[PDB]
DNA sequence: ACGACTGAGCCGATG
RNA sequence: AUCGGCUCA
């Protein structure tokens, strides 16, 4: 019912949290970086799980 | 107003006042995760008041006025198992804590 | 579109206007409802904009001509 | 407290909090741009500093 | 920092002027009104006075010829200096100090403000309407005042509230016995008195020891703000302003505080009071021709106080009914002499005995036709036929219409209210658990030494030991604290505790120290979520424990010790148990129970007790349960057995393990008790008790109020009301909820400083004690601010005429024409419970005003002018003749739509005030306690009301296009 | 005659 | 936060 009420269910490590996580990471990619970025491939995107 | 180190927050209690036994500090070897509290430290934020009718109201309760905010020494938000021992450096002019 | 988007790139033409034709389309299906055409296979509004390009549909020619339609329906 | 006419001062740069002063009559919000004097603050959000 | 030159008005006395300050010594302020020509003395701290100053863009109305505003509000250590534009001939830089303001308030007038500067948001005018909307709808609300309290919802408390709140002159003898909480239910009325109007200034008399409780609620039952009066504050209030203490309104003192000094009385009296509230736990008697010392003080109080309460004088204990005194108080008109009254009381024995109802008497002979009579022997007509009626399938019929011949007929009921544990039907029952533990060889080797060193005179010392072994060990033995691992009341702690942690429980022990040991023990050495409830600790601990003891299920267990009373902090959930120490005295034993035996205490109660055979405690367990069943049944007769078997029971306790010639007492005490139970079922005068609990009439009051706590638009609106003002809404894990006063945005005159704990649910709040939210709490400030400031959702902009929206762009420029119907009068004649200030919609384009769909459904389909200066209020130039062309015609449709709800407010006024008046003109005929000063208040109210109804006008405060 | 790697860790010490 | 110290890519 609020953002803060969810601030307790997250920290409590409630099970339903990780459920949503799987469908959020579903179709939402990531950037992965290594220094030195000498060129442009030093950063690439990889769809994580 | 001088800072203090006993269990006297107006916010967090009596939830995390059984990690701490009483009278000042974490009892030797108290299992504490990240976030929970150790030594109870608390600081005045000014406001210093002295108005007529409000002295009795705050007097009949326990005291709460020119003090204080959640200013305790906390477990770092990171892995911090438990305790081994507690050292104490009370200032020269006595005023000695009890658990000390 | 999770593995490789090679079919939907050369449909509009290039990879930069696979963004502003899909960003505009990923925007339209996130706000005021809007229709899911090619089966919403669970997925999210992210893939959908592109997925309409993988089955012979969404293009810049179809997003600047059909925005005149929502300016002929509110009179 | 940033002195009267010193390198730090509200009567020039604005108060030490949101819509407040130094001395302490004008508080919280109400007085949006109230050109005070006794403390000396054009009561605006401190970010003027 | 009250500085001289200020301009305070008044909170409850703004009929005088804009008051100029004229004196400060240390604790008071004197005002000056040049219009009315008079003063008003208040305090500095707790002072019903408000700050009046205006904002940038606004104006000040001066006192000669010119006036205007405004540049910059100029303080000088306290005194403001309105450097304000002059309208007479242009000038730029004109000085008009606040000390030179007007004494009257000719306002901004939201009509002509259109032609000024930048305006307020399309996102706050919608929460202005709402403010005046619910104000219009609540105050003509279905039930007067009884909306939010620190109670649970229960008939008999509210039946006394619903009744005497309607009484112009409250003159009630509150009688209800111990345990129930007679005072809390009894105030009921005191609170509901305020909000309707006709009372400030409630002097409450109470012996000084018992102020603490009385000060707190007061404030936490009905949030009764109290400044007490003692020699510590009398001496303050003396120099303050001098005279009588008009310093504050609500106050508590003792008649100890009245009597002691013999001019004090004269000062207490000439105070133009309203209500006199007095409570006492031990008596005030007077024998004829020889009256009482401390009593003769109040005589002169009462007579010149108009409204009066009294929480009994203390009969309840004994004598059954020798009440002429406590009735000589309320009305010396209908009690000439007592030598008579007795007669009234000698005669009413048969009727209530014979009342039996259809339960215990069923049918009765020609001693029922006779009398019943007396009262209706001469009235006659109807009941000839309806009196004999006893049976023949109409089981609820004649009963419910005959008990109003009676009840209504009692000559002492109308005043009196006596409830006990039978007429009322709300308690939960009592399931005792008996345990019997094995003794240790440590307590043996010891107590056989007690005899050798035992042998002194007196009575009490021999009795105390043996019987007590837990803290009969850390005094005389050697070591202080060692019994930890020893006795089986600690081994039990686990086996019982070790799996039954799920539910919460309530344990009561000996005293403090004994339970300070347990805490050390259990909390740790076993390992429980345990906390401390003793007697010594600061209030907040008692909140902290209770709070932690009441949480969803994370602070399972508390350790009650010593005594409590009958606390106003119900633990409505703690329905389980372990008895600990069986004291020695039924009364102190009946407080251990005192918490968990009450209506609120939902679910059935599990009493558990444990004892070691041979011990003193061994014997009492059976003496209480098997002698006079104090566990399974409430019993205040437990006392006057202990105080007749006294020396005949101590003999057997003293040396516990011996005389078998003993289970006679148990069954003599199960003799003297048992027959007294039915002795006091034939002492109950029922009808007063049926007049004082309700039934079908009281069943409703609760149930149709239980809907009106389930309000999901008060969880929203309220948060969405003060959030906007400048008080943010944080922490919602609990059913509320921490409100800190924000930088955005606030005026100094709030009570809340940092942290205001709260919630918006009756039965969830009751467990703890930390402030409430419901349409009567912290809103006397917040109501005012949504409306009485004016500039807050005053006039805003929105979707208008633009070509960007469709399908009629042209112009068709709409405008909100709200109008108030300010009923022109003050609250005492309660204009505010039939016609309060009220809104009305009015979006017109030349024609009459429109209303089709909701504003709530088009408030998220409006777009305000989100623009600073160069495109902000850019319709404010060439739109002055445009809109006001719909104002000459706009002020044509305000008399019809208003005078329709006016004539539909009078035909509720003269349809209920003149209807209610029959309930008092007619009950005079029954002639119970009533005197000629309640009717003529309504007959001087009716013709003050349809003189209140002819006067109302109008005032604008709305605009959104 | 000029010009001085890309990430963050931990400790320490005085405007 | 500037400087100093020292590790691993
Ligand atoms: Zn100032």
């Amino acid at each position: 019912t609020t953002i803060k009420a969810a601030k307790k269910m997250v920290e409590r490590e409630e099970a339903v949290v990780w459920d949503i996580l799987d469908e959020v990471i579903r179709e939402h990619p990531v950037l992965l970086n290594r220094a030195p970025t000498l060129h442009r491939l030093g950063i690439q995107a990889f769809e994580p799980v | 107003g001088p800072e203090e180190i006993t269990a006297d927050i107006p916010n967090v209690g009596e939830a995390a006042l059984s990690k701490l036994d009483e009278s000042g500090i974490v009892y030797i070897g108290a299992e504490v995760t990240g976030g929970d509290i150790l030594v109870g430290k608390v600081t005045p934020k000014g406001e210093t008041q002295l108005t007529p009718e409000e002295k009795l109201l705050r007097a009949i309760f326990g005291e709460k006025a020119s003090d204080v905010k959640d200013s305790s020494l906390r477990v770092p938000n990171g892995v911090s198992g438990t305790v081994i021992d507690v050292q104490v450096f009370t200032r020269d002019g006595v005023e000695k804590d009890k658990r000390a | 579109a999770r593995v490789t988007v090679q079919d939907a790139v050369e449909k509009i033409g290039n990879r930069f206007d696979l963004v502003l034709v899909a960003a505009r389309r990923a925007r339209q299906m996130q706000v005021g409802g809007k229709d899911p055409l090619v089966p919403e296979e669970n997925d999210k509004t992210t893939v959908i904009a592109l997925r309409e390009i993988e089955e012979g549909l969404i293009n810049n020619q179809i997003l600047d001509v059909r925005e005149r339609q929502e300016q002929q329906e509110q009179e | 407290k940033p002195e009267r006419d010193g390198l730090f001062c509200a009567r020039i740069f604005g108060p030490v909090k949101d819509y407040e002063c130094l001395c302490g009559k004008y508080k919280r919000l109400k007085h949006r741009g109230v050109i005070c004097e006794k403390c000396g603050v054009e009561v605006t959000q401190t970010k003027v500093r | 920092p009250f500085t001289l030159g200020q301009r305070w008005i008044s909170d409850t006395e703004s009929e005088l002027g804009l008051g100029t300050v004229v004196a400060v010594d240390a604790r008071t302020v004197t005002l000056l009104f040049p219009s009315t020509g008079e003063n008003r003395l208040y305090a500095r701290s707790d002072s019903p006075v408000t700050r009046v100053m205006f904002n940038p863009g606004d104006t000040i109305t001066s006192h000669d010829g010119w006036q205007m505003q405004v540049e910059e509000v100029k303080e000088e250590n306290g005194l403001l200096t309105y450097i304000g534009t002059r309208l007479d001939t242009e000038e730029s830089g004109v000085a008009l100090r606040e000390v030179f303001l007007d004494s009257k308030l000719v306002f901004s007038k939201p009509q002509d403000r259109l032609f000024a500067g930048q305006i307020d948001r399309m996102d706050r005018f919608a929460l202005r309407y709402r403010a005046r909307k619910y104000s219009s709808e609540q105050f003509r609300m279905p039930y007067s005042g009884l909306r939010g309290q620190r109670t649970s919802l229960i008939p008999h408390q509210l039946n006394i509230a619903h009744d005497v709140g309607r009484r112009h002159a409250p003159r009630v003898l509150l009688a209800d016995e111990v345990g129930l909480g007679k005072t809390i239910e009894a105030g009921m009325i005191l609170h509901q008195q305020l909000l309707s109007g006709a009372a400030e200034r409630v002097l409450i008399i109470v012996p000084e020891t018992l102020q603490h409780q009385w000060l707190v609620e007061m404030l936490r039952r009905f949030n009764l703000r109290f400044a007490l009066f003692d020699d510590e504050r009398y001496a303050e209030a003396q120099h303050d302003a001098y005279n009588p203490f008009d310093t504050e309104q609500l106050v508590i003192c003792s008649l100890d505080f009245a009597r002691r000094s013999k001019q004090r009385l004269e000062h207490l009296c000439e105070a133009e009071w309203d209500l006199l509230v007095v409570d006492e736990a031990h008596h005030l008697v007077w024998s004829e021709d020889a009256p009482s010392r401390e009593y003769q003080a109040i005589e002169q109080l009462a007579e010149h106080v108009p409204g009066v309460l009294l929480l009994t004088a203390t009969p309840e204990q004994l004598g059954m009914e020798s009440h002429f005194a406590r009735l000589r108080l309320l009305d010396p008109n209908r009690f000439h002499d007592f030598a008579q009254f007795v007669e009234e009381q000698k005669n009413y024995c048969p009727v209530a005995d014979a009342v039996a109802m259809l339960l215990a008497g069923n049918k009765l002979s020609n001693d029922e036709l006779n009398m019943l009579g007396e009262m209706i022997g001469e009235q006659d007509i109807e009941p000839l036929l309806q009196a004999a009626n006893s049976d023949s399938e109409d089981a609820q019929s004649a009963r419910q219409e005959l008990v109003s011949m009676l009840m209504d007929r009692h000559g002492t009921s109308r005043v009196l209210f006596r409830n006990t544990r039978n007429g009322v039907k709300g308690f939960p029952k009592r399931e005792l658990h008996t345990i019997k533990l094995p003794l240790p060889t440590q307590y043996q080797t010891a107590i056989k030494v007690s005899g050798i060193m035992g042998a002194r005179k007196s009575a009490e010392d021999r009795a105390r030991d043996m019987l007590y072994p837990e803290r009969i060990y850390q005094e005389f033995e050697g070591d202080n604290a060692t019994w930890w691992n020893f006795d089986p009341r600690v081994e039990w702690l686990m086996g019982y505790l070790t799996s039954h942690r799920s539910q919460k429980v309530l344990v009561i022990c000996a005293k403090a120290a004994t339970a300070l040991q347990l805490e050390q023990v259990l909390r740790e050495r076993e390992g429980i979520r345990a906390a401390v409830f003793h007697e010594g600790m600061s209030i907040i601990e008692r909140d902290r424990a209770a709070a932690w003891f009441a949480e969803e299920d994370t602070g399972a267990q508390v350790l009650l010790c010593s005594e409590i009373g009958s606390e106003g902090r119900n633990f409505q959930f703690a329905s389980h148990m372990v008895m600990f120490d069986l004291p020695f005295n039924p009364d102190l034993l009946e407080q251990r129970i005192g918490r968990l035996d009450r209506i609120g205490q939902a679910h059935d109660i599990q009493i558990h007790v444990p004892y070691l055979e041979k011990t003193a405690q061994s014997v009492l367990v059976r003496w209480y349960h098997e002698g006079l069943d104090a566990f399974e049944h409430t019993c205040p007769t437990g006392r006057t057995i202990y105080d007749s078997v006294y020396n005949d029971l101590i003999n057997y306790l003293a040396s516990p393990d011996q005389t078998e010639g003993f289970d006679d007492l148990i069954k003599n005490c199960r003799e003297q008790h048992e027959a007294l139970k039915a002795q006091l079922e034939q002492g109950r005068d029922r009808l007063l008790e049926i007049h004082s609990n309700g039934g079908e009439k009281a069943q409703a009051l609760a149930e149709s109020i239980e809907e009106q706590d389930d309000d999901t638009n008060l969880i929203a609106f309220a948060m969405n009301l003060f959030d906007i003002i400048g008080i943010n809404q944080d922490d919602r894990g609990d059913n509320m909820i921490v409100l800190t006063p924000s930088d955005h945005m606030l005026v100094p005159d709030f009570p809340g400083l940092s942290e205001d704990g709260i919630t918006i649910t009756f039965d969830r709040e009751v467990a703890l004690a930390r402030e409430d939210a419901q349409f009567i709490t912290w809103e006397h400030p917040l109501i005012r601010n949504g409306l009485d400031l004016i500039l807050s959702g005053d006039t805003g902009s929105s979707t208008i005429s633009l070509l960007k929206n469709k399908a009629l762009p042209v112009g068709t420029l709409l405008v909100e024409l709200i109008y108030v119907v300010e009923a022109q009068a003050p609250k005492q004649l309660q204009l505010n419970r039939f016609l309060p200030p009220t809104p009305v919609r009015m979006l017109l384009d030349k024609n009459g005003n429109n209303l089709a769909a909701q504003v709530e459904f088009e408030t998220f389909n409006r777009q305000l002018n989100a623009v600073n200066r160069h495109t902000g209020s850019k319709l404010v130039n060439a739109v002055q003749q445009d809109v006001h062309a719909i104002l000459q015609l706009g002020e044509a449709q305000i008399e019809k739509s208003a005078r329709a709800l006016i004539d539909a407010a009078r035909n509720e006024a003269d349809e209920k005030l003149s209807a209610e008046l029959s309930r008092l003109e007619a009950l005079r005929a029954v002639n119970p306690n009533i005197r000629d000063d309640e009717l003529t208040a309504i007959e001087s109210n009716r013709q003050q009301v349809m003189e209140s109804l002819d006067q109302a006008g109008w005032r604008l405060d709305a605009l959104r296009l």
